[PDB]
């Protein structure tokens, strides 16, 4: 079974992640770390939890009584390949991979993929391998696996089977392919969500598409995006199973703002405390405050701060400390008046900026020429 | 079905009306606007800020 | 001195010029060419012709007595078959047409519609149609 | 120029006055060459096809025991077969069951078009049974698919 | 081409339906279709045809 | 891309820090 054997990693990163701040979740894990599992990392979590009693016993009795097991069709090929067909026959680890990656630990089991990977040449059990040995780089945040097995999954078996696979082939989101450049590759991936019914990978198709509206954000400001989200039947329909997403959204879209800052809080009850917070929701919740800063300074020359605050929420000194840091940092573009409470916008005119554009680009194209002049002819 | 149809129909003539008062003007006062559509300040402060969003 | 010359080469144009349709082409400024009088010839080329104007079998100008390849004409010169023009328009509405809605609306899709939306069929993957055959009994 | 390159047919010039050969053109292509028939790695279904079962095993017992076993065949002495025929409805596995077999006996499978296109020319399926046989001949262990179109 | 050249032939029956649900899936393959389809209520929704 | 690609900020302060400003002296009494 190892299109379920996800299950390792997304039980194991659902506690072993926040397990600095984990009680229930750590009994949660006791009978998944014994019961079902690969192999002897069930131990590995007395280097951060306590010594383990039980374990011991049961885990290996019943694996070498697997290996035990293992002889399985293997002798029955060695009788059974007798008859002269192809050396071989469909009965023995080409139809026995599913222990030996399941059960298999990954300093073995990589070299049983390895083993399942001299195997026959059909492109859906190749496809179907190759999806079992990026999960399998994603049990134990290897970060070299999904990253050099992806290449093979997209491009390499990519001559059959297309525009049916290409629904399994939605792991490169989250993966080494998107990492926390939650931008316009890993939204664009996302955005191709024409299903509603579950198909594994991470769970509970609502949690897919609150990271399909919680990557929309950092996607797009308005480009067309009230179609792709707002204007959109299932998304509507998942909106209307979860309330406080359609909040988070619809405090953004109808431009109220104020409780739009609630709503970042609320995600913020859930931006670190899922699994995927070993990197940081920096990049996420500051580039929503600009963007949110955007769109309330457009279409408004001299904002006084005081219509701002009440705008926003509260924090007129806070309003002032957060224009002055992102000001100074080099994006939204405007010049704050300390006195008087004005908020003054400059915006460049499209003749100025592109005329710096031209000179930049330029320097280093006539840079490069000379380079190339100066390589041949001495 | 008329409260849905009603309150679209009625965005879209408030946007057409606004677009239609504001043809001649070049800098006119929001309170002029104001008075002249029998609406609020902040009503009609937020629907020209989506406008031009 | 040269574009002098370039000037003077045009006097083996003259008028009258039989019309071919180029073939293939062998080396540099020398090719083979069919003649419409029938028979198939492997000419010379004039270096004032530029070569983008050959490809797809182009209607080309050849020369009498020499029959070396002189001039290329307007993409389509011979045809000996014209368009709908403007006069032959037929003045038949679609309004006119009773009842073939089921029909009308098929075969306005399969004409002008994938004009704009050609990338749609490659994104579902139903390989987009180039003919519509009717039938049906007779009127 | 000189004799022995001159071959069966090249495009050749002929001078004006008295017809001496002039130059070798080039030729264009061979015409079954050009259009030739596709050699694929073959996609199986990985034999999941239910229903066809018993053409399954037959198909196994007529076509595959030779290929996979010269050793029972020639202790036997039976002369191994060479060609096999499928007649049915259309539709009912007529490629996919080639498709299959070739894929599962590790041999290319290679599919003949050739209905009307090839016989343009006349005389060029007379070389369309050569050459194509000449390239199942020299590229691997194979099977040829060809369809009804020859007792058409 | 009896003796020798040619060799024992297989006919083929019209399909039963699991074969007719294995054309049909083999047939949408190359189609960007969604999940949940149910193949297999499409294949009892017609009695019976060809492939 | 390690982990944050490039650039970022390193105040180790802004964590829902507007939240907090709503919890310092709510909100400064809610102005």
């Amino acid at each position: 079974p190892k299109n379920p054997d996800l299950r390792i990693a997304q039980l194991r990163f659902l506690l072993s992640l926040p397990e600095h701040r984990g009680d229930a979740a750590v009994r949660d894990e006791l009978m998944a770390a014994v019961r079902d599992n690969n192999m002897a990392p069930y131990y590995e979590a007395l280097c951060k939890s306590l010594d383990w009693q039980i374990d011991v016993d049961l885990l290996n009795k019943m694996k070498k009584a697997n290996e035990d097991e293992l002889k399985r069709l293997d002798e029955e090929l060695e009788d059974a390949e007798k008859n002269l067909g192809e050396s071989e026959i469909r009965d023995a680890m080409m139809a026995k991979a599913e222990y030996l990656c399941r059960i298999g630990d990954k300093e073995g089991a990589l070299t049983a993929f390895r083993k399942t990977y001299d195997k026959t040449v059909a492109l859906g059990h190749r496809l179907d391998i190759v999806f079992y040995l990026l999960r399998i780089g994603l049990f134990y945040m290897d970060n070299d696996l999904i990253t050099r097995n992806t290449e093979k999954a997209k491009s390499l078996i990519e001559e059959g089977g297309d525009w049916d696979r290409r629904n399994r082939l939605k792991v490169y989101q989250g993966l080494y392919c998107v990492a926390i450049r939650d931008f316009k590759q890993a939204a664009e991936l996302f955005l191709d969500t024409v299903s509603t019914f579950t198909s594994y990978e991470l769970m509970d198709y609502k949690t897919f598409v609150t990271y399909t509206v919680y990557v929309s954000m950092i996607a797009l400001e308005r480009p067309d995006l009230r179609e792709k989200v707002i204007k959109g039947a299932e998304i509507l329909e998942v909106l209307h199973s979860l309330p406080a997403v359609r909040q988070y959204l619809f405090s953004l879209y109808e431009c109220r703002y104020s409780v739009f800052f609630q709503s970042l809080a609320v995600v913020e009850q859930e931006m670190k405390k899922d699994w995927l917070f070993a990197p940081h929701y920096r990049y996420y919740v500051r580039e929503m405050r600009i963007h949110a800063y955007s769109q309330l300074l457009e279409s408004y020359r001299s904002l006084t701060l005081g219509y701002m605050a009440e705008a926003f929420g509260v924090g007129v000194e806070f309003i002032d400390q957060e224009l002055s840091r992102f000001i100074a940092a080099g994006r939204l573009h405007c010049k704050i008046d300390k006195v008087n409470e004005i908020v003054e916008t400059n915006r460049p005119d499209s003749k100025n900026w592109q005329y710096q554009e031209t000179i930049k680009k330029g320097d280093l194209l006539l840079n490069r020429v000379q380079k190339l002049s100066r390589v041949i002819n001495m | 079905i008329i409260s849905t149809h009603l309150a679209k129909l009625y965005d879209n003539l408030l946007e057409q009306n606004l677009i239609r008062v504001i043809e001649p003007f070049s800098r006119v006062q929001i309170e002029h606007i104001s008075s002249l559509i029998k609406l609020s300040k902040a009503d009609v402060e937020r629907k020209l800020s989506q406008m031009i969003l | 001195e040269f574009l002098h010359a370039q000037e003077e080469v045009k006097r083996i144009q003259s008028i009258p010029l039989v019309i071919g349709q180029f073939l293939e082409a062998v080396d540099q400024n020398t090719a083979i060419v069919g003649s419409t009088t029938g028979s198939n010839y492997y000419v010379r080329i004039l270096s004032t012709i530029d070569r983008e104007l050959l490809k797809p079998n182009a209607s080309v100008a050849l020369h009498k007595h020499s029959n070396a390849l002189v001039d290329v004409l307007p993409p389509e010169a011979d045809s000996s078959i014209m368009m709908l023009t403007s006069d032959q328009k037929p003045d038949v509405m679609y309004a006119d047409i009773g009842g073939m809605d089921i029909q009308k609306q098929e075969v306005r899709e399969a004409v002008e519609l994938p004009l704009t939306h050609f990338e749609l069929y490659k994104q579902i993957g139903i390989d987009p149609p180039r003919g519509v055959l009717m039938y049906g009994p007779p009127g | 120029i000189d004799i022995n390159d001159v071959t069966p047919n090249c495009r050749v010039a002929l001078r004006n006055d008295s017809y001496t050969l002039h130059k070798i053109l080039p030729n264009k292509v061979d015409p079954l060459v050009s259009l030739m028939m596709v050699e694929k790695v073959p996609d199986s279904t990985y034999e999941m096809i239910g229903g066809l079962d018993k053409q399954i095993k037959e198909i196994k017992e007529v076509i595959e025991l030779p290929v996979k076993h010269p050793e029972l065949f020639e202790a036997l002495g039976i002369a191994q077969p060479k060609g096999v025929l499928l007649y049915g409805p259309p539709g009912t596995g007529k490629t996919l069951l080639a498709r299959a077999v070739a894929h599962h006996t590790d041999c290319t499978f290679i599919r003949v078009s050739g209905s009307e296109l090839v016989q343009k020319f006349i005389g060029e399926g007379a070389r369309m049974v050569r050459e194509l046989f000449v390239m199942a001949r020299e590229h691997a262990p194979s099977i040829i698919f060809m369809d009804e179109i020859d007792s058409i | 081409l009896r003796p020798g050249r040619i060799d024992r032939k297989i006919e083929f029956p019209p399909p039963n339906e699991e074969a007719r649900l294995d054309i049909l899936k083999i047939h949408s393959r190359k189609m960007n279709l969604t999940r949940g389809i149910n193949l297999r209520k499409i294949a009892e929704l017609m009695p019976g045809a060809s492939g | 891309e390690d982990n944050w690609d490039d650039d970022n900020v390193e105040d180790d302060f802004s964590n829902q820090l507007r939240a907090e400003l709503e919890k310092h002296g709510y909100k400064m009494e809610t102005s």
